[PDB]
């Protein structure tokens, strides 16, 4: 189990997971808050 | 000392031999000797100026010549300043310049003297020469009268800023109705 | 050391220990690792807490009196505008500049005190009043002129307790002011109005129904 | 109006653009049923287009002669005319998030640089440490300013390798 | 243990037998700090004595208002004293009270700061000091013997009066009429009139 978690912590796996999480978060932000041209607060 | 300010308190030691000293210094502003000397001179000077101011404020009113608050009013909105029921031919600019020059010279000559001479300068300033012969009691009376006059001047200013009448009218109004005419009735001093 | 911590079971960071008032070992972001930075943050916390206490008092006490009936004052968010439309109202720019000019002098002097506590006590700096500008050794707690009644001067432990009470009240007032800002922005009502509305129906009147905290897009 | 720009609310070209886009969408919608999947998708697109145009006109954006929104990138000019949310506020937001990520990476690199084997820590990231540093990176402005005023945020020029000129 | 046979004295009250009414009651440990307990003792004495005077005044005024003895001034509820007219208005009386209380309370505070210091009047008259919370104002010399028993009576009556005032205020805010009228309304049944049916304390019952 330790070796598996160590493999999941490698640079490529972590890079792909981080990019996927960031892309998913951005996609959902644009899905619920679309066409945000300016920062209207 | 002759006094204790707070009957059961412990007055400071540096205020034990000074005249008109009640040990009043809870904030400890006279802990340093230099500050104490400067404050002593300032207190005596303030008392003298306040006594003169209170005497003038009462005199101009009891003599039916006008109030202290409206004294510079005729000069503004036109001109002409009255004195003793006469007329002085001077404007605000000339009056300010004359007073500035006279006061600047007097204070400059007074402030450049020795520390003791800056608050108690005998000689030419005592024509009657009554300073000699135990001046401690006289100094105490002077300081106390100055403190009372300072409080009186502050009272004139605050009372006029609150009610709006001059000293004599305020005194007469309070004497007429001492129960419903005081600082508690006006909607400024006591809010609730 | 063994004093209560913010999160029971979690050890306090070594950079905090337990000497500053209000020390509960709360620093998840490790912002106060540097000693100089920690000192500056301590002074900033004291200043923010005191100003927040004054503001929250000036916002709650007048509102409570107004609710009763005695002393009628406008709501804190409209107090600035109410005075603007007054007759002899001072211009906003001039008023702000005067306040900033006075605060410049006092705040710069306090700034010099932070760098060196006995800085303002330099002989001859003022007209004999510099003697009362010497701190107590810790920036942010200046006796002399301040603290005229001498509260907490009986002993060192008495002053420590008062410091803890001051820090807790300051933090509570800071959180309260942030709540006031958020409540007024979310609901155009006063703090007392919000409290009264919540007690009437807590499950139907709270931040989950104001329409601002929870975005309508998600629902 | 800032530089000869007309607000999108009173812009005729903006309204014409919205009308044309909705018209094209309805023309495409006319070739389907009333409750079919393509019809529902086209109706949703029409609603989104109308909402977008209404929001742009309501937000106070400035439109040019072409009828498209224009952004004002100048403090003062955008602050006094109510356009701070065009570039100013987004600039602050970016700078904050960018500094957060950069500070988290810097702290992680400096923390693992003290380990006996830092290269492995670079190819095999320490998830718990990275998570803690990512959380700590949110206070990056305060930490960065403190390190700058402390002198620990910089390396002495005499300690950095340099070319032989 | 005095207030609860199953409880234990909070240690800070076990070695304090000089305190009037010491029953080891401090579940919140508010008096753990010696200075805090010293201040709380004076606060308790002040609150108790003021409560005794206030409760006695309210009870006597209501008794005269119900039975009928006092003039038009007494024939009014205690909370309605503002409707009456006296020699001076409310503001003047309030200001006079503030000044007199400032003088008396500052004398008391000076004594608290240093017991036995402020005990002399400006005319030289002196009195014998007997403990902090007991300045010695005993013109009848009742403290010459059984001082502990007398102070125990005082502390118990003071606590009872404090509770009585709190109850009077609560009843006024929940029930109509004067305290004596509320007592009579209770004694009328008394199985129905007892805060449970007042519609204010339970709140959950009938809104
Ligand atoms: C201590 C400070 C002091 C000051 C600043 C003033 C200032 C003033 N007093 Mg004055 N007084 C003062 C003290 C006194 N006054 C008076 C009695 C009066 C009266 C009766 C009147 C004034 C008036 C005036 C005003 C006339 C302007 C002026 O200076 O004309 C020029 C004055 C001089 C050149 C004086 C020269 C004196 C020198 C020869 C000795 C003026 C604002 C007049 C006023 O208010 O009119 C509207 C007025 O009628 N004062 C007395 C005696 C009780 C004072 C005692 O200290
Ligand atoms: C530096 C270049 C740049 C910049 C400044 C922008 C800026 C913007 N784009 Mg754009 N885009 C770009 C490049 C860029 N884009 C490129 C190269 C492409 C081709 C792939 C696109 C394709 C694209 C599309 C298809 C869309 C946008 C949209 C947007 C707007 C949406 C803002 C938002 O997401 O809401 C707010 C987001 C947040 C508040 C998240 C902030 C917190 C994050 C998670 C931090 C990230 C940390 C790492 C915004 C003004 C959308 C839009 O509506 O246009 C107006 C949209 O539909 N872009
Ligand atoms: C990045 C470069 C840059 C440029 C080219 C400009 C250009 C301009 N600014 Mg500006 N500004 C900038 C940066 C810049 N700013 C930054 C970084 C800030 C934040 C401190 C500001 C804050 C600011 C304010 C508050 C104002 C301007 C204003 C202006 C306009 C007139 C002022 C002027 O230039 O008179 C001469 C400049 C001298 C130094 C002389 C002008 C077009 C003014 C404006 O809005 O116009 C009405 C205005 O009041 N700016
Ligand atoms: C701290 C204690 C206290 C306080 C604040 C008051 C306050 C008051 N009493 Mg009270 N009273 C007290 C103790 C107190 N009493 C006690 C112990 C008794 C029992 C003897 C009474 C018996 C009593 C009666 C019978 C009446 C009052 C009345 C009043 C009211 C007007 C009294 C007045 O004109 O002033 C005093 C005037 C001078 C000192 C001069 C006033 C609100 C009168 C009232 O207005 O009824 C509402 C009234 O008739 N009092
Ligand atoms: C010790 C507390 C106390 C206090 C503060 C007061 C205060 C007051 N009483 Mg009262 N009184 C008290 C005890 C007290 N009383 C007791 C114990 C009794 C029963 C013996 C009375 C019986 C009594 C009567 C019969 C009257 C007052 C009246 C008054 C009011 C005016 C008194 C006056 O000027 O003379 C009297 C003024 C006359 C015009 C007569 C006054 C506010 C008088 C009043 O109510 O004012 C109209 C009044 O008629 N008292
Ligand atoms: C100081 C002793 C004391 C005494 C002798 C009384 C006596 C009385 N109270 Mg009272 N009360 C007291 C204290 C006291 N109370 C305190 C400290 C409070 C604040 C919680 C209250 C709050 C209160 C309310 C809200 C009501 C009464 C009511 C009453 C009357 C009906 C009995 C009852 O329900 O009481 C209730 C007793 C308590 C709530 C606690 C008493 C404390 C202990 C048990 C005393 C021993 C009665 C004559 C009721 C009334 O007005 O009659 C119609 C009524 O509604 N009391
Ligand atoms: C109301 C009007 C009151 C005006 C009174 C002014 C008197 C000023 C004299 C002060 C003085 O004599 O001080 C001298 C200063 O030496 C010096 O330097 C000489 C200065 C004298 C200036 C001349 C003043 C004339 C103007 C008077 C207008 C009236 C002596 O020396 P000292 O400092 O020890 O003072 C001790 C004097 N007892
Ligand atoms: C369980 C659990 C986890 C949870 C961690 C959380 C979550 C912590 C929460 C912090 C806060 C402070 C949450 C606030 C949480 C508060 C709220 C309110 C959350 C969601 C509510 C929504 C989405 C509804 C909105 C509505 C809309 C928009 C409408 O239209 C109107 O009708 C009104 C209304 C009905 C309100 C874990 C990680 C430990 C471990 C596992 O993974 C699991
Ligand atoms: C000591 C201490 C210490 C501690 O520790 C702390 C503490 C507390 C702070 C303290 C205290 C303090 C105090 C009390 C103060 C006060 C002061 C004053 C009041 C002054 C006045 C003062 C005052 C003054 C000078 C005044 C003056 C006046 C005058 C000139 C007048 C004039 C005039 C006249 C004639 C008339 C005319 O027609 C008008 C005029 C023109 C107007
Ligand atoms: C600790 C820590 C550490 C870790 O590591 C991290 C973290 C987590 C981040 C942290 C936390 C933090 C926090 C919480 C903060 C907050 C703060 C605040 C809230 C402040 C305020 C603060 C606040 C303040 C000052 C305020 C003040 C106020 C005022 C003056 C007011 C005023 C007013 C008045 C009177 C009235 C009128 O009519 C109006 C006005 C004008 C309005
Ligand atoms: C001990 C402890 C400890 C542990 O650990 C914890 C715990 C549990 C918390 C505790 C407990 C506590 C408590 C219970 C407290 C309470 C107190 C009170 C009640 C006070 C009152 C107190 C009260 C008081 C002062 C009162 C006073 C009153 C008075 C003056 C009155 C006056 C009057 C009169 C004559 C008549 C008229 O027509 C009206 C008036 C003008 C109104
Ligand atoms: C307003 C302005 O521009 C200058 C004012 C100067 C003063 C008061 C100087 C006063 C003295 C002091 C305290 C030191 C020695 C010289 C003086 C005249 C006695």
């Amino acid at each position: 189990m330790k070796d598996f978690t160590t493999y999941l912590s490698t640079a490529p796996v972590l890079t792909l997971l981080s990019v996927t999480v960031v892309a998913g978060l951005l996609i959902e932000i644009n899905r619920f808050f679309p066409d945000a041209l300016i920062a209207a607060f | 000392k002759a006094g204790n300010w707070l009957p059961g308190s412990e007055t400071p030691a540096y205020l034990e031999n000074l005249p008109a000293s009640y040990g009043f210094d809870p904030l400890g502003l006279a802990a340093e000797p230099a500050s104490l000397a400067r404050f002593r001179e300032s207190e005596v000077f303030h008392g003298r100026w306040a006594m003169l101011g209170a005497a003038g404020v009462l005199g101009v009113e009891v003599l039916g010549y006008g109030n202290w608050y409206d004294a510079p009013l005729p000069l503004v909105q036109g001109g002409q300043a009255t004195y003793f029921g006469a007329s002085v031919p001077f404007d605000l600019g000339t009056l300010a310049a004359i007073e500035f020059a006279a006061m600047a010279g007097a204070e400059s000559f007074r402030g450049a003297a020795e520390p003791e001479k800056r608050v108690y300068p005998g000689g030419a300033f005592d024509p009657m020469g009554m300073s000699k012969g135990n001046s401690k009691e006289l100094k105490t009376k002077e300081i106390k009268n100055g403190r009372l006059a300072m409080l009186a001047c502050l009272g004139f200013a605050a009372q006029h800023a609150a009610t709006g009448a001059s000293p004599l009218e305020a005194l007469a109004s309070h004497l007429a109705n001492p129960m419903a005419v005081n600082f508690a009735t006006n909607g400024v001093s006591l809010p609730l | 050391a063994t004093r209560p911590l913010w999160q029971p079971g979690v050890e306090a960071p070594k950079h905090l220990d337990g000497t500053m008032p209000g020390d509960f070992g709360f620093d998840p972001l490790n912002l106060g690792v540097n000693k100089e930075a920690l000192n500056w943050y301590r002074n900033a916390e004291l200043q923010n807490g005191r100003w927040a206490m004054l503001g929250v008092a000036g916002i709650v006490i007048p509102a409570e009196l107004t609710r009763v009936g005695v002393l009628n004052v406008p709501e804190w968010a409209e107090a600035g505008k109410v005075y603007a439309e007054s007759e002899n109202a001072i211009p906003f720019a001039s008023l702000l500049m005067v306040q900033l000019f006075l605060f410049n002098f006092v705040e710069i002097k306090r700034w010099e005190d932070i760098k060196k506590p006995g800085s303002q006590a330099e002989p001859g700096s003022f007209l004999g009043f510099e003697s009362g500008f010497k701190g107590t050794g810790i920036s942010g707690y200046p006796g002399g002129a301040f603290n005229p009644f001498g509260l907490g001067n009986s002993s060192k432990e008495a002053m420590d307790d008062l410091k803890w009470r001051e820090i807790r009240n300051g933090r509570l007032a800071m959180v309260a002011f942030l709540g006031f800002l958020s409540q007024h922005a979310a609901t155009g009502k006063g703090p007392l109005d919000n409290l009264a509305d919540h007690l009437a129906d807590p499950w139907g009147a709270n931040f989950c129904s104001n329409g601002v905290s929870i975005p309508s897009a998600l629902g | 109006d800032v530089a000869g720009l007309t607000p999108c609310s009173e812009s005729k070209a903006f309204a014409k653009r919205k009308k044309n886009e909705v018209k094209a969408l309805n023309k495409r919608l006319k070739n389907y049923e009333a409750d079919s999947a393509p019809a529902l998708a086209l109706k949703a697109t029409i609603a989104r287009t109308e909402a977008r145009f209404d929001k742009y006109a309501k937000q106070g954006l400035l439109c040019g002669t072409d009828g498209l929104p224009h952004l004002i990138a100048d403090p003062g000019l955008a602050l006094r005319y109510g356009h701070a949310g065009d570039v100013f506020i987004p600039t602050i937001g970016f700078i904050y998030f960018a500094g957060w990520l950069g500070y988290a990476g810097s702290k992680y690199l400096q923390a693992v640089a003290a380990t006996a084997k830092p290269i492995e820590k670079e190819i095999i990231i320490d998830v718990p440490l990275a998570w803690k540093l990512l959380w700590e990176g949110f206070g990056w402005p305060l930490r960065a300013f403190a390190e700058y005023k402390n002198g620990s945020l910089m390396e002495d020029d005499a300690k950095i390798t340099v070319s032989p000129r | 243990a005095g207030w609860d046979l199953s409880a234990e004295v909070p240690a800070h009250l076990a070695g304090r037998k000089d305190l009037a009414g010491n029953y080891g009651f401090d579940p919140l440990n508010l008096g753990k700090n010696p200075e805090a307990l010293k201040w709380y003792q004076q606060a308790e004495l002040q609150n108790g004595r003021w409560a005794m005077l206030g409760v006695a005044g309210i009870l006597v005024q209501e008794l005269l208002h119900s039975t009928g003895l006092g003039g038009k001034a007494a024939d009014v509820y205690w909370f309605d004293a503002g409707n009456n007219t006296f020699w001076a208005p409310k503001e003047t009386l309030i200001a006079i009270s503030f000044l007199m209380f400032n003088w008396a309370e500052l004398n008391r505070m000076q004594d608290y700061i240093k017991p036995g210091s402020n005990v002399t009047d400006p005319f030289g008259n002196k009195i014998k000091y007997v403990e902090l919370g007991y300045p010695g104002f005993d013109p009848l010399s009742f403290s010459k013997n059984n001082f502990d028993e007398w102070k125990l009576k005082e502390i118990k009556n003071a606590r009872l009066a404090m509770l009585a005032f709190l109850g009077i205020v609560a009843q006024h805010n929940a029930q109509p009429g004067s305290p004596l009228e509320q007592l009579g309304a209770h004694l009328a049944n008394p199985w129905k009139n007892h805060f449970i049916n007042n519609g204010v304390s339970p709140f959950l019952t009938d809104n």
